[PDB]
Protein backbone atom coordinates (compact mmCIF):
# COMPACT_ATOMS: atom_id res chain seq x y z
CA UNK A 1 0.00 0.00 0.00
CA UNK A 2 2.66 2.65 0.02
CA UNK A 3 1.87 5.60 -1.97
CA UNK A 4 4.55 8.12 -0.86
CA UNK A 5 6.63 8.41 -3.20
CA UNK A 6 8.99 10.45 -1.82
CA UNK A 7 12.59 9.68 -1.00
CA UNK A 8 13.49 12.93 0.54
CA UNK A 9 14.48 14.73 -2.68
CA UNK A 10 10.83 15.35 -4.61
CA UNK A 11 10.32 19.02 -5.06
CA UNK A 12 6.80 18.34 -3.41
CA UNK A 13 7.28 20.14 -0.34
CA UNK A 14 6.89 23.74 -1.90
CA UNK A 15 4.49 26.32 -1.38
CA UNK A 16 4.28 27.01 -5.10
CA UNK A 17 3.40 23.32 -6.15
CA UNK A 18 -0.12 23.00 -5.54
CA UNK A 19 -2.27 19.36 -5.48
CA UNK A 20 -1.04 16.40 -7.02
CA UNK A 21 -1.05 12.64 -7.14
CA UNK A 22 2.57 10.75 -5.88
CA UNK A 23 3.07 8.08 -9.12
CA UNK A 24 4.99 5.37 -10.10
CA UNK A 25 5.35 2.86 -13.18
CA UNK A 26 8.30 0.92 -14.72
CA UNK A 27 11.21 1.08 -15.99
CA UNK A 28 14.01 -1.16 -18.53
CA UNK A 29 17.31 -2.31 -18.23
CA UNK A 30 20.38 -1.98 -20.04
CA UNK A 31 23.16 0.80 -20.81
CA UNK A 32 21.00 2.72 -22.82
CA UNK A 33 18.36 1.98 -19.34
CA UNK A 34 20.96 3.48 -16.99
CA UNK A 35 21.45 0.50 -14.88
CA UNK A 36 23.41 -3.19 -15.82
CA UNK A 37 20.84 -5.63 -14.72
CA UNK A 38 18.13 -7.41 -16.51
CA UNK A 39 15.49 -6.27 -14.05
CA UNK A 40 12.74 -3.68 -14.53
CA UNK A 41 13.94 -0.21 -12.71
CA UNK A 42 11.61 2.01 -10.64
CA UNK A 43 10.33 5.34 -12.03
CA UNK A 44 8.43 7.49 -10.02
CA UNK A 45 6.87 9.99 -11.31
CA UNK A 46 4.40 13.51 -9.83
CA UNK A 47 2.53 16.17 -11.79
CA UNK A 48 0.66 19.17 -10.26
CA UNK A 49 -1.16 21.80 -11.73
CA UNK A 50 0.53 25.44 -12.02
CA UNK A 51 -0.90 28.96 -12.63
CA UNK B 1 32.96 -1.11 -5.34
CA UNK B 2 31.46 1.50 -3.34
CA UNK B 3 27.91 1.08 -3.31
CA UNK B 4 26.21 4.34 -4.46
CA UNK B 5 23.69 4.48 -7.56
CA UNK B 6 26.53 6.50 -9.87
CA UNK B 7 26.32 9.99 -11.33
CA UNK B 8 23.34 11.89 -11.26
CA UNK B 9 22.33 13.89 -14.87
CA UNK B 10 19.07 16.10 -15.40
CA UNK B 11 17.78 17.24 -18.23
CA UNK B 12 16.21 20.96 -18.21
CA UNK B 13 14.23 22.40 -20.90
CA UNK B 14 15.28 19.22 -23.52
CA UNK B 15 18.62 19.91 -22.25
CA UNK B 16 21.28 17.55 -20.74
CA UNK B 17 23.32 19.04 -18.01
CA UNK B 18 25.99 17.65 -15.72
CA UNK B 19 26.30 19.46 -12.59
CA UNK B 20 28.81 19.47 -9.76
CA UNK B 21 26.45 18.85 -6.66
CA UNK B 22 23.01 18.10 -6.56
CA UNK B 23 20.88 18.96 -3.57
CA UNK B 24 17.33 20.51 -2.25
CA UNK B 25 18.04 22.68 0.58
CA UNK B 26 16.55 26.53 2.22
CA UNK B 27 17.84 29.88 0.96
CA UNK B 28 16.77 33.35 2.05
CA UNK B 29 14.93 35.57 -0.45
CA UNK B 30 12.60 38.23 -1.28
CA UNK B 31 9.70 38.43 -2.62
CA UNK B 32 7.86 41.64 -4.84
CA UNK B 33 5.73 43.58 -3.40
CA UNK B 34 2.88 46.24 -4.96
CA UNK B 35 1.64 48.64 -3.05
CA UNK B 36 -0.79 51.19 -5.10
CA UNK B 37 -2.71 52.45 -2.82
CA UNK B 38 -5.72 53.60 -4.91
CA UNK B 39 -3.50 54.62 -8.25
CA UNK B 40 -6.49 55.83 -10.09
CA UNK B 41 -9.04 55.84 -7.69
CA UNK B 42 -12.36 58.63 -9.06
CA UNK B 43 -11.57 61.60 -11.74
CA UNK B 44 -13.06 62.61 -14.75
CA UNK B 45 -14.03 65.84 -16.59
CA UNK B 46 -17.19 65.63 -18.91
CA UNK B 47 -20.23 67.54 -19.34
CA UNK B 48 -24.41 66.93 -20.05
CA UNK B 49 -25.98 68.01 -22.65
CA UNK B 50 -29.98 67.72 -24.39
CA UNK B 51 -30.76 67.68 -27.92
CA UNK C 1 -14.39 80.25 -48.84
CA UNK C 2 -12.55 83.06 -47.00
CA UNK C 3 -13.26 82.28 -43.44
CA UNK C 4 -13.94 78.68 -43.88
CA UNK C 5 -15.12 75.83 -41.97
CA UNK C 6 -14.68 76.04 -38.02
CA UNK C 7 -14.93 72.78 -35.97
CA UNK C 8 -14.90 72.70 -31.91
CA UNK C 9 -12.36 70.37 -30.14
CA UNK C 10 -12.26 69.10 -27.24
CA UNK C 11 -9.41 67.58 -25.13
CA UNK C 12 -8.40 66.40 -21.48
CA UNK C 13 -4.83 65.78 -20.63
CA UNK C 14 -2.26 66.69 -18.12
CA UNK C 15 -0.24 68.01 -19.96
CA UNK C 16 0.18 71.77 -20.90
CA UNK C 17 -0.10 71.88 -24.68
CA UNK C 18 1.30 68.76 -27.01
CA UNK C 19 -0.76 68.09 -29.68
CA UNK C 20 -0.94 67.66 -33.75
CA UNK C 21 -3.83 67.14 -35.72
CA UNK C 22 -3.38 65.43 -39.33
CA UNK C 23 -5.72 64.59 -41.97
CA UNK C 24 -6.44 64.93 -45.53
CA UNK C 25 -7.87 68.06 -47.48
CA UNK C 26 -5.85 70.24 -44.67
CA UNK C 27 -3.69 70.41 -41.77
CA UNK C 28 -4.48 72.36 -38.66
CA UNK C 29 -2.21 72.90 -35.56
CA UNK C 30 -3.11 74.51 -32.03
CA UNK C 31 -2.25 74.75 -28.67
CA UNK C 32 -4.50 73.43 -25.54
CA UNK C 33 -4.50 74.12 -21.87
CA UNK C 34 -4.05 72.07 -19.18
CA UNK C 35 -6.87 70.09 -17.63
CA UNK C 36 -10.27 70.01 -19.89
CA UNK C 37 -11.61 73.09 -22.12
CA UNK C 38 -12.98 73.74 -25.23
CA UNK C 39 -11.18 74.71 -28.61
CA UNK C 40 -12.59 76.34 -32.25
CA UNK C 41 -10.38 75.53 -34.94
CA UNK C 42 -11.04 75.97 -38.85
CA UNK C 43 -10.15 73.63 -41.64
CA UNK C 44 -10.43 73.34 -45.61
CA UNK C 45 -12.77 71.48 -46.52
CA UNK C 46 -14.24 70.86 -50.37
CA UNK C 47 -17.70 68.91 -50.12
CA UNK C 48 -21.35 70.04 -48.91
CA UNK C 49 -21.86 67.29 -46.39
CA UNK C 50 -18.56 66.73 -44.73
CA UNK C 51 -18.80 62.87 -43.48
C1 LIG D 1 1.66 75.09 -17.72
O1 LIG D 1 0.89 76.28 -17.53
C2 LIG D 1 0.88 76.76 -16.18
C3 LIG D 1 -0.03 77.96 -16.14
O2 LIG D 1 0.03 78.70 -17.35
C4 LIG D 1 2.31 77.09 -15.74
O3 LIG D 1 2.30 77.49 -14.37
C5 LIG D 1 3.21 75.87 -15.92
O4 LIG D 1 4.56 76.22 -15.63
C6 LIG D 1 3.12 75.35 -17.35
N1 LIG D 1 3.92 74.14 -17.50
C7 LIG D 1 4.69 73.91 -18.57
C8 LIG D 1 5.45 72.62 -18.56
O5 LIG D 1 4.77 74.71 -19.49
Amino acid sequence: STSNSFSDDWAGKMDRAGLGFSGCSDGCGGAACGCFNAAPSCIFWRKWVEN
Amino acid sequence: LVHKPGEVVVSYGGMRVRPKCYGFSRMMATLEVNPPEQRTGQCTGCHLECI
Amino acid sequence: CMTGAKVSIKLHSSKNSTAHVRCKGDETAFSVLEGVHSYTVSLSFDHAVVD
